[PDB]
């Protein structure tokens, strides 16, 4: 059933006026709160 | 088909021991089969 959701409004104009790129904002939000998959590594010989 | 003579044996690494441990185990097995010239003949690797 429906659940409460958090809506964060990003003002593009203010970000531009402060010299902050939109890509940086979106990447920061997604990585910090949603987790970002960067690349792989070898753990005991297996790719993870 | 291939040669279709003899046997094809694979020495798998089921514990994540690495390449060095696997090669050491293969060398040990070669040392073992060298003691039975009357049953096993021409046991050699198929790799570099």
């Amino acid at each position: 059933e429906d659940t409460p959701q958090f809506k964060i409004d990003i003002d593009q104009e203010k970000a531009q006026a402060l010299g902050v790129s939109i890509s940086d904002i979106n990447t920061t939000l997604g990585a910090a709160w949603g987790g970002s998959y960067v690349n792989d590594f070898i753990d005991r010989g297996r790719v993870k | 088909l291939g040669t279709a003579t003899g046997f094809d044996f694979e020495l798998i690494d089921q514990g994540g021991l690495g390449h060095e441990k696997l090669t050491q185990a293969r060398n040990q097995l070669f040392g073992m089969v060298a003691q039975h010239p009357d049953v096993l003949t021409g046991v050699r690797p198929n790799g570099l």
